[PDB]
């Protein structure tokens, strides 16, 4: 299948760069160009430019020229995305995606899942994740828990989690993040399926915060206060 | 005009057929360039709906049909489905800019869905984060349609503000919308009340969940 991954996400000072990257595959890497796309909150998409990944060629947009360069490596198939003397209008999701030729133009068939850039002057923190549950963690009637884990403290945004019964990834609740009052953000997730009874560890919440390269995994609910 | 623009929303009812603007001028529709539409579902990245004006790609239902013109195209979207929600961008070049632009984006909202009460399921808070001189009450609100509600906080029977962060809401996979609610306290406060409570009023009704410092003890 036609694929294009992109890194993580990445937080920078004003007036720092950051390089994105994109790997492509399922397709010969070098027969179709690549352009990069951002988006910001409250803005529509925004055109970066255009890379050959043949030969290197670019094309940038007028309002990156001067401070975005793009380039390739034929050899990881993958292209970059290096943007420098960042501002806070630079907070975006930067995308790139596959340009695909028909009978008369382009279009960009295939988009890489995008990669967040926050520019901030903020401290990155990772979160602190707490196992919560709804319920006794042993109950005293025949009627389920639910359990969730909290997550709080942590800048920027955003968090990814997952639950894993076993080896088996299990399905969850989502919920938006919140920003404190403190100015750190917070979120919880939730194990879909309520529980009766489960062996200590059998269930777990992983917790990925990629701007502070950190991953918690909770295995434990432990006996109530 | 050497931008596109959309109507930033469109609505319709199931089963209704909707139709979203994109206008544009000389240096681009008006100079031979076609069309693309992108669909953007939430929390996802752009996907490919219509290229070359009206032409779909593998996958793509042909409820979706796309009509361009020199002024303006047209995305018009039959039979709407709940899963059809979400922001449309229509794409083009321009030569006076010598570069591809893409529209403000639409969003689109399929009203009168079928009404769904909320899941209330409300957390005290754990003891870890207790032993950390802190407490968190967490609301957590799925499962409902509209997406719109409103939570009240009370300590045994006094209605509470203080401390309260609520998020809007936001839709889930299967077309349902989901919330939450926060209530910080000190230890002391948790502590010094018989039950907290979470309230949550959606389309005439309430649901009121209560939790109690020694409910596990
Ligand atoms: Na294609």
């Amino acid at each position: 299948q036609v694929q294009l991954v992109q890194s993580g996400a990445e937080v920078r000072n004003p007036g720092a760069s950051v390089k994105v990257s994109c790997k492509a595959s399922g397709y010969t890497f070098t027969s179709y160009a690549i352009h990069w796309v951002r988006q910001a909150p409250g803005h529509r998409l925004e055109w970066v430019g255009r890379i050959n990944t043949d030969n290197g060629n670019t094309k940038y947009s007028q309002k990156f020229h001067g401070r975005v360069a793009l380039s390739r490596d034929t050899s990881a198939s993958t292209t970059y995305m290096d943007l420098s003397s960042l501002n806070s209008e630079d907070t975006a999701v930067y995308y790139c995606a596959r340009a695909f030729y028909y009978s008369s133009g382009v279009m960009f068939d295939s988009w890489g899942q995008g990669a967040l850039v926050t520019v901030s002057s903020a401290p990155t923190k990772a979160p602190d994740v707490f196992p919560i549950i709804s319920g006794c963690r042993h109950p005293k009637d025949n009627s389920p828990v639910v359990l969730a884990c909290l997550i709080t403290g942590y800048h920027p945004t955003s968090v990814t989690v997952t639950w894993y019964m076993g080896t088996q990834s299990q399905p969850q609740r989502t919920f938006p993040e919140i920003q404190r009052r403190d100015s750190y953000y917070m979120t919880s997730s939730q194990l879909s399926t309520p529980l009766q009874q489960w062996r200590q560890g059998e269930y777990k919440c992983v917790v990925q915060h990629t701007a502070s390269k950190s991953k918690k995994e909770i295995f434990r609910w432990p006996e109530s206060p | 005009q050497s931008a596109l623009t959309q109507p930033p929303s469109v609505s319709g009812a199931p089963g209704q057929r909707v139709s979203i603007s994109c206008t544009g001028g000389s240096s681009n529709f008006g100079a031979g360039y076609d069309v693309h539409w992108y669909q953007q579902l939430p929390a996802t990245a752009p996907k490919l709906l219509i290229y070359g004006n009206n032409n779909r790609p593998s996958g793509v239902p042909d409820r979706f049909s796309g009509s361009k013109s020199g002024t303006s195209a047209s995305l018009a979207i039959t039979g709407l489905q709940a899963e059809d929600e979400g922001d449309y961008f229509c794409q083009s070049f321009d030569t006076s800019l010598s570069g591809w632009i893409f529209g403000g984006g639409t969003k689109l909202t399929v009203l009168g869905q079928p009404k769904a009460a909320p899941s209330v399921t409300l957390f005290p808070p754990s003891s870890e984060e207790l032993q950390a001189n802190k407490a968190t009450l967490v609301c957590l609100i799925s499962d409902f349609y509209p997406g719109a509600v409103t939570v009240a906080w009370k300590a045994d029977s006094s209605p509470v503000k203080a401390g309260v962060e609520t998020t809007t809401p936001s839709k889930q996979s299967n077309n349902k919308y989901a919330a939450s609610s926060y209530l910080s306290l000190t230890p002391e406060q948790w502590k010094s009340h018989r039950s907290y409570s979470c309230q949550v009023t959606h389309e005439g009704s309430t649901v009121e969940k209560t939790v109690a410092p020694t409910e596990c003890s």
